[PDB]
RNA sequence: CAAUUUGAAACAAUACAGAGAUGAUCAGCGGUUCCCCUGCAUAAGGGGAACCGUUUUACAAAGAGUUUUU
C-alpha cells in the first residue's frame, strides 16, 4: 500500500505516537506491517510520563487500529513524493 | 498457536466473556477458523467476534 | 513487518482497548494479535494461569473508544458561536 | 447491480445521507463509488433531520467514509 | 517433431495480399472465418500504403485449404492473392537487449520490408533468452533481410540473421554445460587453485577441453576456491564426479556438474519467495504485473530512463512470471521503500504498474484469478 | 477525478477540513491519503471541543507534519 | 430459504431492523448480494425499548433510498 | 459448517444480535451463511414486540442456543 | 531436524531456435477438490485454478526455539 511504504521511509527516526486513548509515547520507529502496527523502540511518554505503566517498557509493538495520530517533523518528508504518490495510489484507490 | 490450541483441545471446561460482559462457562465441541464456539453444559454457538477473551483449564 | 516474535516465553504488559493492563507471558500468537497469554494478573491479583486474549481487545503490548453525550449538542453550540 | 443502478440514477440529485452516529448530510450527490464514499455539494449537516439545529453549512464538497454511510435516500 | 510442427505452421498459415485499404482485422476475420476457426490473424499496410497484407493463423489445416479456395477472389475492387506463407520466416538473434517488437519492426522498415508478424519467446524458465520469429511477405524479401541484416552492429550487438530453420540451429558457446560435461570443483586451497594441476589430477578421467578459473580467488587469499573444467565427453565428467569427497593434496574437494543459469537463479527466487528474513527481503520490491516476455534488461532500462535510478543503485533483478511479476533487489531497505513509493503506479510499456511486497505481487495475482 | 477519494485527491496541497471523533477538528495541508481515509497533514491545527460543566472550551494543538488514522475521520472539506 | 423469502418480498412492503432501536418500513425495491436494501417511500422509526407507542417518527422519505445491510438486524415482510 | 442447525429446524430458539437484542422464536429455515427463516418472532430490547414471520441476516447473529 | 548468516569464489563471449521454453526451474507417479467452455439443467468431452501422498538435496562453519479503518 501506502503509508506503508510511508513509514518504512521513517523507519529509524524519532516519532511521537498518540493514541485513541491519549496516551502519547515518543520512541524510535523499529518495524512496521500491513496493518500498520508500529514497533518502537527505546519508547518514553510525552509531558506527562505520570503513567508508571509505562515507560519502564524497552520496546512496544502497538495495534495499528488503536493509534489515533503519527506526529512527525517536516524535515522528515519529501512532500512532493508524498503527493505524487498519494495522486498515482489514487487513480488506484477502489481497492 | 490460538486457533490450533482451541480445536486440539477439544473437550476442555472453558469461561468465554462475551463482549457484552455476559459470562458463558462450558464444554467445548468445535472451533471455527474463525474462532467460533460451539459448546454444551452452559450458563450454544458463539460468533467468534462476539468474544472478549477465554479463561482456560489445564496447564 | 512489525511481529511478536521477540517477545515470546517473556513478560509483558498489555494495554486493552478498555483501558486496563494485563502483566503475562505470551506463548503463542497469531496474525489477528489473539494472545495466548500465561500467568495474568492486572496492573494485582493473578486472573488466571492459561487464556485466550482477542485481538480485538489488545490496544497495545481511557479506552480506545471516543463516544460521548453524542457531540450533536457540542456541534451546534460550535456552530453558534461562530455565529 | 440494483443497488449501483441506484447509485448510478442519483449522481447529480440531491439527496440525504445519514451516518451510523445518525448525523444527516443534505446536497448534491457529486460523487459515490462502490464502497458508499461520498461528495456532496452544497452539503448542510443535521443531526436526525434536517428540522433540527444546524451544525454545518458546506461551501465546497464535503467527502464521507463509506464505512459510515447508514443510508443514501432521495430528497 | 521439428519438421512436424513446423510442417504444421507452414501447413495451418496463410498471407493475404492485396487487401483493401480500408480491411482491418475484424474484416479480415469476418471475411475468412467462414473457412474455420482462426486462431489469430495479423493486418500490416503496404510498404507505400496502397493495400493490405494479412496473416491468418488457423485452427487447423482445413481452415488453410478453405482459405486458399479465396485466392484471387475480389474484395472490394481488390484481387486479392492467398498462399501459404512458406519460406518467408526469419530467425533473428543477438539483437540489443533493450529491443522490443516496435524495434524489430523500425529495423525492417529501415531496408524497406514490410513485417507481418514478429513472436518473441517465454522468459517463464530462461530469463536470458533472446531471439525473434519474424514473418514477412515474400521469400524474396527474407533473402534481403539476410543480405543486409546479418552481421550488421548495431548498438554494439552484430546482429545474427538466418532464412528459420531449427534443424541448422548453431552450437551454443555455453553448450558444454547443457551437454553435461563442465563439472564445478569446489573448496579447493589457493595453493591448489593452478590450471596444470587440474590439468594432472583430472585428466585421467578423459580428455580435458577447458579449464576455467574465476579471478580474483588467489589475488584475495580465499579460504575455499572453485573451478571449472570442460572435459571433451560426457563420460569423462561423469567418472570425474568420483573425485568427490576425494582428497586433492590436503583439501577435501567436491565436484559435482554445473548447473545452469536458469537453474541457479529460479532456486534464488525460490528461496526469496519462501524467505521469513528481513535484512534480504527489506531491501527489494515487486513489480507487477508485468508480460511474461519482458525481460529483466528491459525493466532496467525503465528504471534508469524513467524514474532516474542510478545503475549502481540496482543490485538485482530477478524475474516472478509464476505471479506475473518481477523482483527488484536494490541496495539499502530505505532507498527500497522509496522507490516502492516512486514506482508504484507508474507507467512502464504503455500501462499502468503496481509497486508492493511479494505478499502484494502474490495477492494482486489471486485477486485477478 | 472520478470517485470520492479521486475528487479528493484534487484537494491535495490545499487547505483542508476534517471532523474527527470525540469532538476534534483538524486543518492543515493535505499531504496524502490511502482509500481508509488515513491522512497525512502537514502544518496542522488541531481543535478540541470539550465540555466543562455547562460547556464550551476550545483547545488547540499545532504540528508540523501529522498522521491521522483514518477510522477516526468523520469527514473532510474545506476551510 | 432466507434469500428466497426475501426475494419473493420484492415489491412488498418491508420492515427493516437495524442494530440499533431503529427500523425503516417500506416498499422492497430490490436488494443485492451483501443484502444492501433498495427501499420506496420509506418512514424511518426510532423505536423506544419500553413502549411501543412512544416510538418517533424520525422522518418521511420519498423516492428511493439505499440502506447498508451492514446494520439490517432483521427482516419482517409486510411490516 | 460448525453448528448443524438441521437439529433446531423445528424448535424453538434465541438468538442474540451485535446491537444488543435479543429475539426469540421458532427455526424455520437457514442458508449456510447462517441467515435464518423465524416464525412466531418476538423481538426484546435493551420490553417485546411480535413481529411474526421474519428473516434474521447471519452477519450481526452472536449467539444462538435452544429455547 | 529445520531456518538464517557465513567459508564463497557461478567461470566459461551477452545473445545462439516460438507455450516448439523447464532440472520438483514450474516434475513424475497415485489420489482429492474447485472454476470455465460446449452439451438436453442428459450424458460424455475438453481447458484454466488450488490441495494431499510420495519420488529429490556437494561440503563445512556458526547459530538456532467475522477482530486491524470505531
Ligand atoms: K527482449
Ligand atoms: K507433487
Ligand atoms: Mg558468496
Ligand atoms: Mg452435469
Ligand atoms: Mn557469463
Amino acid at each position: 500500500m501506502l503509508f506503508f511504504s510511508f513509514f518504512k521511509t521513517l523507519v529509524d527516526q524519532e516519532v511521537v505516537v498518540e493514541l485513541k486513548n491519549d496516551i502519547e509515547i515518543k520512541g524510535t520507529l523499529q518495524s512496521v506491517d500491513q496493518f500498520l502496527n508500529l514497533k518502537l523502540d527505546n519508547i518514553s511518554c510525552t509531558d506527562e510520563k505520570k503513567y508508571p505503566h509505562l515507560g519502564s517498557v524497552r520496546n512496544i509493538f502497538i495495534r495499528g487500529s488503536t493509534v489515533r495520530y503519527v506526529y512527525l517533523n517536516k524535515n522528515m518528508v519529501d512532500t512532493n513524493l508524498l503527493q505524487d504518490a498519494t495522486r498515482r495510489e489514487v487513480m488506484t484507490e477502489r481497492k | 498457536l490460538p486457533l490450533y490450541l482451541l480445536t486440539n483441545a477439544k473437550g476442555q471446561q472453558m469461561q468465554i466473556e462475551l463482549k457484552n460482559g455476559e459470562i458463558i462457562q462450558g464444554i467445548l465441541t468445535n472451533v471455527d477458523n474463525w474462532m467460533n464456539l460451539t459448546l454444551s453444559n452452559v450458563t450454544i454457538y458463539i460468533r467468534g467476534t462476539f468474544i472478549k477473551f477465554i479463561k482456560l483449564q489445564d496447564n | 513487518s512489525a511481529t511478536l516474535k521477540d517477545y515470546l516465553n517473556k513478560r509483558v504488559v498489555i494495554i486493552k482497548v478498555d483501558g486496563e493492563c494485563l502483566i503475562a507471558s505470551l506463548n503463542g500468537f497469531d496474525k489477528n494479535t489473539n494472545l495466548f497469554i500465561t500467568n495474568v494478573f492486572n496492573r494485582k491479583e493473578f486472573i488466571c494461569k492459561a487464556q485466550l486474549l482477542r485481538g480485538s481487545e489488545i490496544a497495545l503490548v481511557k479506552d480506545t473508544k471516543n463516544k460521548i453525550e453524542n457531540e450533536h449538542v457540542i456541534w451546534e453550540k460550535v456552530y453558534e458561536s461562530k455565529t | 447491480s440494483v443497488t449501483t443502478e441506484f447509485l448510478s440514477d442519483i449522481i447529480g440529485k440531491t439527496v440525504n445521507v445519514k451516518l451510523a452516529s445518525g448525523l444527516l448530510y443534505s446536497g448534491r450527490l457529486e460523487s459515490i463509488d462502490g464502497f458508499m464514499n461520498v461528495a456532496l455539494s452544497s452539503a448542510t449537516e443535521h443531526y436526525e433531520s434536517n428540522n433540527n439545529k444546524l451544525l454545518n453549512k458546506f461551501n465546497s464538497d464535503v467527502f464521507l467514509r463509506g464505512t459510515q454511510v447508514m443510508y443514501i435516500s432521495e430528497q | 517433431a521439428n519438421e512436424a510442427l513446423t510442417r504444421n505452421r507452414e501447413l495451418t498459415t496463410v498471407l493475404v495480399k492485396n487487401l483493401p485499404k480500408s480491411y482491418n482485422q475484424n474484416k479480415v476475420y469476418k471475411y475468412f472465418k467462414h473457412c474455420g476457426p482462426i486462431i489469430h490473424v495479423d493486418v500490416a499496410d503496404s510498404l507505400k500504403k496502397n493495400f493490405r497484407f494479412a496473416r491468418i493463423e488457423f485452427a487447423r489445416y482445413d481452415g488453410a485449404l478453405a482459405a486458399i479456395t479465396k485466392t484471387h477472389k475480389v474484395v472490394g475492387q481488390n484481387e486479392i492473392i492467398v498462399s501459404h506463407l512458406t519460406e518467408c520466416t526469419l530467425w533473428m538473434t543477438n539483437f540489443p537487449p533493450s529491443y522490443t517488437q516496435r524495434n524489430i519492426r523500425d529495423l525492417l522498415q529501415d531496408i524497406n520490408v514490410v513485417a507481418l508478424s514478429i513472436r518473441l519467446p517465454s522468459l517463464r524458465f530462461n530469463t536470458s533468452r533472446r531471439f525473434a520469429y519474424i514473418d514477412v511477405t515474400s521469400k524474396e524479401d527474407a533473402r534481403y533481410c539476410v543480405e543486409k541484416l546479418n552481421g550488421l552492429k548495431i548498438e554494439g550487438y552484430t546482429l545474427v540473421t538466418k532464412v528459420s530453420n531449427p534443424l541448422e540451429k548453431s552450437k551454443r558457446t555455453d553448450s558444454a554445460t547443457l551437454e553435461g560435461r563442465e563439472i564445478m570443483i569446489r573448496n579447493l586451497s589457493t595453493e591448489l587453485l593452478d590450471e596444470n594441476l587440474l590439468r594432472e589430477s583430472f585428466e585421467g578421467f578423459g580428455s580435458i577441453e577447458k579449464i576455467n578459473i574465476p579471478a580474483g580467488q588467489k589475488e584475495h587469499s580465499f579460504n575455499n576456491c572453485c573451478a571449472f573444467m570442460v572435459f571433451e565427453n560426457k563420460d569423462s565428467a561423469e567418472r570425474a564426479l568420483q573425485m568427490n569427497r576425494s582428497l586433492l593434496g590436503n583439501r577435501e574437494i567436491s565436484v559435482s556438474l554445473a548447473d545452469k543459469k536458469p537453474f541457479l537463479e529460479r532456486n534464488e527466487v525460490k528461496r526469496l519467495l519462501a524467505s521469513r528474513n528481513s535484512k534480504e527481503l527489506e531491501t527489494l520490491i515487486c513489480l507487477f504485473p508485468l508480460s511474461d516476455k519482458v525481460s529483466p534488461s528491459l525493466i532496467c532500462q525503465f528504471l534508469q530512463e524513467e524514474i532516474h535510478i542510478n545503475e549502481k543503485d540496482i543490485r538485482k533483478i530477478l524475474l516472478v512470471s509464476d505471479f506475473n511479476g518481477a523482483i527488484i533487489i536494490f541496495r539499502d531497505s530505505k532507498f527500497a521503500a522509496k522507490m516502492l513509493m516512486i514506482l508504484n503506479g507508474s507507467q512502464f510499456q504503455g500501462k499502468v504498474i503496481r509497486s508492493g511486497t511479494i505478499n502484494d505481487m502474490k495477492r494482486y495475482y489471486n485477486n485477478q484469478q | 477525478m472520478e470517485t470520492p477519494l479521486d475528487l479528493l485527491k484534487l484537494n491535495l496541497d490545499e487547505r483542508v477540513y476534517i471532523k474527527l471523533r470525540g469532538a476534534r477538528t483538524l486543518v492543515g495541508t493535505l499531504q496524502a491519503f490511502d482509500s481508509h481515509c488515513n491522512i497525512v497533514l502537514s502544518d496542522a491545527v488541531e481543535t478540541i471541543y470539550q465540555l466543562n460543566n455547562e460547556e464550551l472550551s476550545e483547545s488547540e494543538r499545532r504540528c508540523e507534519m501529522v498522521f491521522i488514522r483514518g477510522d477516526t475521520v468523520t469527514l473532510i472539506s474545506t476551510p | 430459504l432466507p434469500l428466497e423469502v426475501i426475494d419473493k418480498t420484492i415489491n412488498q412492503k418491508v420492515l427493516i431492523v437495524l442494530q440499533s432501536n431503529r427500523e425503516f418500513e417500506g416498499t422492497l425495491v430490490g436488494f443485492d448480494d451483501f443484502v444492501n436494501v433498495i427501499l420506496e417511500d420509506a418512514v424511518e422509526w426510532l423505536i423506544d425499548p419500553e413502549d411501543e407507542s412512544r416510538n418517533e417518527k424520525v422522518m418521511q422519505h420519498h423516492g428511493r433510498m439505499l440502506l447498508s445491510g451492514n446494520n439490517i438486524a432483521i427482516l419482517v415482510p409486510g411490516g | 459448517a460448525i453448528l448443524d442447525l438441521a437439529k433446531y429446524k423445528d424448535s424453538k430458539i434465541r438468538v442474540k444480535l451485535m446491537g444488543g437484542k435479543l429475539v426469540i422464536g421458532v427455526l424455520k429455515g437457514y442458508d449456510q451463511l447462517m441467515n435464518l427463516v423465524l416464525d412466531d418472532t418476538v423481538e426484546y430490547m435493551s420490553n417485546a414486540r411480535k413481529l411474526g414471520l421474519t428473516v434474521i441476516r447471519g452477519t450481526i447473529l452472536v449467539s444462538l442456543s435452544s429455547a
